[PDB]
């Protein structure tokens, strides 16, 4: 009976969109840090606890669209 | 700083010629002005010369 795949398949949609949107977002952010570092290597480590003020925020959206995706596979 | 580059006037290398610029006047009465100066070039560019290094003025 379709309603339990196309449950199953609308998990999958929704935690691809989720994967990208993490993955991309602090491939972007991280490489800027990265370019900082190259740049001006003695702040390297002030730098890092910028780094990880901003990367929190970009996974907090995405994080709740996996928590759908997995509800979603689990009910 | 730590943006520090290579280039050819920041590099340091192995003299195998020699260059001087040089100052002197247009006018006499100045006494040994000029002479002191020409005198303590010429012992140097002896001295470079010696090495083999060719001078250059």
């Amino acid at each position: 009976n379709l309603n339990m795949d196309l449950l199953y398949m609308a998990a999958a949609v929704m935690m691809g969109l989720a994967a990208i949107g993490a993955a991309i977002g602090i491939g972007i952010l991280g490489g800027k840090f990265l370019e900082g570092a190259a740049r001006q290597p003695d702040l390297i480590p002030l730098l890092r606890t910028q780094f990880f003020i901003v990367m929190g925020l970009v996974d907090a959206i995405p994080m709740i669209a996996v928590g759908l995706g997995l509800y979603v596979m689990f009910a | 700083g730590n943006l520090e580059y290579k280039h050819p006037y920041l590099e340091d290398r192995d003299v195998k010629r020699v260059g001087y610029l040089v100052v002197s006047t247009d006018r006499g009465l100045a006494g040994g002005l000029n002479i002191n100066l020409f005198k303590k070039l010429l012992a140097e560019m002896k001295t470079w010369t010696d090495k083999g290094v060719q001078a250059d003025l």
